[PDB]
Parts: structure tokens; C-alpha cells; sequence
């Protein structure tokens, strides 16, 4: 199945996966009666209040300071992945490739060096160390002091934020702290999942205070659902390994309430699909698939980097996502050394990491 | 007594689960949405804008805090679905190129639904996300404000189930 089809191809495709949607609560059932007087609908749901059971936490059942690796891993995953996949960043497929961490790209970069993805997952670590939760204006002003003073830069300066990241901030510096925009579906970009490690590390013990804080994190610059909701799922994926769980396991079908396109990738649609069915676009969808992909179909860290980096075009995305993902699979110590040497600022990255690790909260009971 | 609990109640979950769409909301707005997703709330509200019941004054106060509140929410621009059962005759009235619109609030959710002789695929985007004042942040609710109009674009019969395309039409 090609997720660029129209939603209603895909909807009616989707229904051999209806047992992966959440059941509706006895009272949202009843808003869906034609007659909420009359009702005709099945009775049998839980009360709106209670806690469902896909958003039980399955404990970590690796020792701590392997769950930390995991961690470890996935934000310098990510910094790798970015400082990797910029080299190829708006190439053609297979016009060029790449095996190492070298620099260049559009920015002119130094080996090692990594891009607003990695920006903007430090301002939202560092948001997330200074309150202790999610504060969405805190991250947006972090944000603001990367894109107008070059904090969290890798080389000083902001050089590749995007448009539609701009927008969020020059909205929130005009309209301040209330504004909330970027909902068309042409916004639908990956600035949002470029980004996400830090909220899943954070919110380890807690899938509900990862699922809400997923698609709040997005929205601090990025409101379309896809992108909401694709930050959700990652979250998840993220959750699953850094808690020790086999890729199998963080692979399989979640039972999870998912718009139908980030659906089908929670269903496994990717996982038969051939590279070139693969597309490394600037679209949330096509990223998240591709970055799943790469990690299903490599068996340690640095292959599933350079085979999602090679995609070309928007490389840099596809590699970001992937480094997170593969880097809580295989964790902190399975990433290449010389890679690690490298990468810019890459003690202060781990720190973050762990910090987030050790701060994260309690589930709540 | 009870548009206290609401507020207090929706301000806590919303703080847990998306502190700073709390702050677009009055006590009113968010006590009153909150409402909504209760079986008192709704059960007192949507039948009476549906014309089933009268619109009186405590219950018109009630619908325009609903919509006051989803008015300062972001547009949820997208498709979601509402799985329900409709009287044969209303069926009939949703063939393609129909128009329909509902008194009410009509409820929609992002996921996927379950039950229903009728899918409603909706396509729109007056429609808001309140999930986060709900406590576990979990059925992806998209709230539709009364008279949206809809034309039905598409339409089929998979396996037991009508399904149907609605496009609203600003
Ligand atoms: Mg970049």
C-alpha cells in the first residue's frame, strides 16, 4: 500500500487492522448514538474515566544502567543520524553516496557537525531539564534563542531552520505565548519527529505522559495531525526499546488511536516494502516510514544509519529519525567510536541524555 | 455545584496533558466543553439542539461557552470518524452529492471506529482536538460545532458496513 493515496482508499484498505483502534469509552459511544435517548450502539465500554490498558507501561526488565545506554543512544543517535545524513541533503537518489561522517552538504560543514534537528532536540531537552515537564513556551523560547542568537548550534550560528519553524516563531514572538498555527496540511513536515527523543526519554515510566506530551511537543511549531500524531507513534517506538524491549516487540502492531496513515506504519505496511517504494520526502509520513524501514532491514546501528542517509533528498530527516530509533535498539555503546569521537559537542549531548534519563518522573498512580 | 467540578476537573487533566492549550480557555469555555464529554452534560445539551428537546436559557448559556471555547482551539485539519447507526430513512438521505447538517455538536475521533452499521469518514477543519481535557488524553475526540454542513462525496457498502464521505463545506 502506497501511504500518498487519498485517505479514503487507504481507510477501507485499514479495516483488516480495525483490532489496533482503542474501543470507545461508554460515554464517547454515547455521543456517537444517533439518539443518545435511543440508544442503539454497543454498551459495553469502559468509563471515560478510566485509565486503558494500552497505556499500561510495560516495566523495564533490563538492568537501569542498560535502559540509560538506551537512552544514551537515542539522543546521540539522533545528533549522529543528522550530522550523517546532511551530506546527501537534496541529492537525487544514488547520485552520490556516503559511508562516514564527513561534513559538507548544503552547509559546508565539518565532519561532525549536525543541524537544526539536533538544535531543536537540545532547546527541547534543556526546556524539559530547566521545568521538569513539558513547557511549551519555555521550549519555544529556547528555540527563539537558537534561531536568533545561535544557542545550541553546532558551529555558532542558526543555518537550516525551516519554514515552516520559522513561521511557529516569528507567530509566537508577534502573538505571543497564546498562538497556536501551522494546521494545513502542507505543514505536515518533519521538523516535529527530527526532534523527539528527548520527550520520550524523559516520560520513560509513563506512556500516557508520552502520548500526551508527543503531540504537544509538536505542537510548540507544528499543529498538522500527521505530525502530531507521527511524534506520538515514534514516542512509543522509542518507549518500547529504551525500556529493553526487542525490535520485534517495539515493531509489532500497537493497539493505539493513530490517524490512518500513521496507522498503517504501526501495522507493518513497510516492513516487506523494497528501497526504491521507500521515499525520504519532507512529508512526516514518507520520513517515518522510511527511518522504521531502514532500522527493520539492518541489523546494527551504523548500517541502518548509512542505509537511511543513502536515501538522498531529504537524507537528513530520514537519518535523524533513524539515530533515535536504532540508537535506543542497540543503544550508546553500539554506536561506531570514531563516529562518536566526531560528533560535535557529543559529551554535553550524552549528559542531556542522562539527565533526562534519571530526572524522568514516576508513572503516576 | 457541578460547573465547578467540571472546571476544576478539565483544568486539572489539561494541565497534565497540554498545559498551554488550557491557557486559551476561560473556567466557563473549558468547564463547559468538559461537560460535553459528560452523559449529564451531553445528554441535557445535544438532544435540545437537536430540536428534540427546548433550548432553555441555562442550556443556551451552556452551548455558547462550548463553542466560545472550541473557537479559540486550533483548526483539527484532517479526516476522522464516527461509527453509529442511522434510522433507514436517514440513511436514504445520504446518497452522494446530498447535503447534510446537524443541530448538535456532532462528535467525531481521529482513530479508527468500531461499532455502527455507518462509518462516517469526515473531512473538515471547524472541527477542534479535546482529548486533553479528558484524564488519559485517549480517544483523540474532534468536536464539530452545531450546523456544520457537510456534502456526502463518497459512499460504499464493505463487508456489513456503510461507509461514508463527508466534506464540509465552509
Ligand atoms: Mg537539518
Amino acid at each position: 500500500i502506497d501511504l500518498r493515496e487519498d485517505t479514503w482508499t487507504l481507510q477501507l484498505y485499514a479495516q483488516r487492522y480495525k483490532g489496533l483502534s482503542p474501543k470507545n469509552s461508554r460515554e464517547l459511544q454515547l455521543r456517537m448514538e444517533y439518539d443518545p435517548l435511543k440508544p442503539n450502539l454497543p454498551t459495553s465500554g469502559e468509563e471515560q474515566n478510566s485509565k486503558p490498558e494500552w497505556l499500561n507501561t510495560p516495566p523495564c526488565l533490563i538492568p537501569e544502567s542498560e535502559s540509560l545506554d538506551k537512552a544514551k543512544g537515542a539522543l546521540v543517535g539522533l545528533a549522529i543520524g543528522d550530522a550523517i545524513g546532511t551530506t546527501l541533503e537534496f541529492l537525487p537518489r544514488d547520485k552520490l553516496h556516503v559511508n562516514d561522517m564527513v561534513g559538507g552538504g548544503p552547509f559546508r560543514l565539518q565532519p561532525g557537525e549536525w543541524t537544526d534537528d539536533t538544535s531543536m532536540a537540545l532547546c527541547l531537552a534543556e526546556s524539559y531539564i530547566s521545568a521538569g515537564r513539558l513547557d511549551i513556551t519555555l521550549f519555544r523560547e529556547k528555540l527563539v534563542r537558537w534561531y536568533r542568537h545561535g544557542e545550541n548550534s553546532s558551529n555558532g550560528r542558526c543555518f537550516d531552520i525551516g519554514n515552516t519553524t520559522r513561521n511557529a516563531l516569528e507567530q509566537y514572538l508577534k502573538h505571543g505565548a497564546s498562538w497556536f498555527g501551522n494546521t494545513e496540511p502542507e505543514t505536515a513536515g518533519n521538523a516535529a519527529i527530527i526532534r523527539q527523543a528527548p520527550t520520550s526519554i524523559f516520560r520513560r515510566k509513563s506512556l500516557q505522559r508520552t502520548f500526551a506530551d508527543s503531540d504537544s511537543q509538536s505542537m510548540a511549531t507544528h499543529c498538522a495531525p500527521e505530525s502530531m500524531a507521527s511524534c506520538q507513534f515514534l514516542g512509543f517506538i522509542l518507549n518500547y526499546l529504551i525500556n529493553g524491549s526487542s525490535r520485534e516487540k517495539a515493531f509489532s502492531p500497537h493497539v493505539m488511536p493513530l490517524p490512518v496513515r500513521v496507522l498503517l506504519i504501526n501495522a507493518g505496511e513497510y516492513k516487506e516494502k523494497k528501497r526504491d517504494e521507500i521515499r525520504s520526502s519532507g512529508y512526516v509520513i514518507d520520513t517515518l516510514e522510511a527511518a522504521m524501514w531502514a532500522v527493520w532491514n539492518t541489523d546494527n546501528f551504523h548500517d541502518a544509519i548509512l542505509l537511511a542517509a543513502n536515501l538522498g533528498d531529504d537524507a537528513d530527516s530520514v537519518a535523524a529519525t533513524t539515530g533515535q530509533i536504532a540508537g535506543a535498539l542497540y543503544g550508546y555503546s553500539n554506536i561506531p567510536k570514531p563516529w562518536l569521537d566526531k560528533l560535535v559537542q557529543q559529551e554535553r549531548i550524552s549528559n542531556l541524555a542522562e539527565q533526562l534519563f534519571y530526572m524522568a518522573p514516576e508513572e503516576d498512580f | 455545584e457541578q460547573a465547578k467540578v467540571w472546571t476544576q476537573t478539565a483544568r486539572a487533566n489539561a494541565e497534565k496533558n497540554n498545559a498551554q492549550l488550557s491557557t486559551l480557555l476561560t473556567d466557563d469555555q473549558i468547564g463547559a466543553i468538559y461537560g460535553y464529554t459528560t452523559n449529564e452534560g451531553y445528554t441535557a445539551l445535544n438532544p435540545a439542539l437537536r430540536g428534540q428537546t427546548p433550548l432553555t436559557p441555562e442550556l443556551e448559556a451552556f452551548t455558547g461557552h462550548v463553542t466560545d471555547g472550541l473557537n479559540k482551539l486550533p483548526a483539527y485539519n484532517g479526516e476522522t470518524y464516527r461509527g453509529t447507526t442511522l434510522p433507514a430513512h436517514i440513511l436514504e438521505q445520504n446518497q452522494i452529492g446530498g447535503t447534510v447538517s446537524d443541530g448538535g455538536f456532532m462528535s467525531t475521533s481521529a482513530k479508527t471506529p468500531f461499532d455502527g452499521d455507518v462509518s462516517i469518514s469526515v473531512r473538515g477543519n471547524s472541527g477542534k482536538q479535546i482529548d486533553f481535557l479528558s484524564k488519559y488524553k485517549n480517544e483523540a475526540e474532534v468536536l464539530y460545532p452545531p450546523n456544520t454542513r457537510f456534502e456526502v462525496i463518497n459512499r460504499i457498502e464493505q463487508n456489513g458496513t456503510t461507509h461514508l464521505l463527508y466534506r464540509e463545506i465552509p
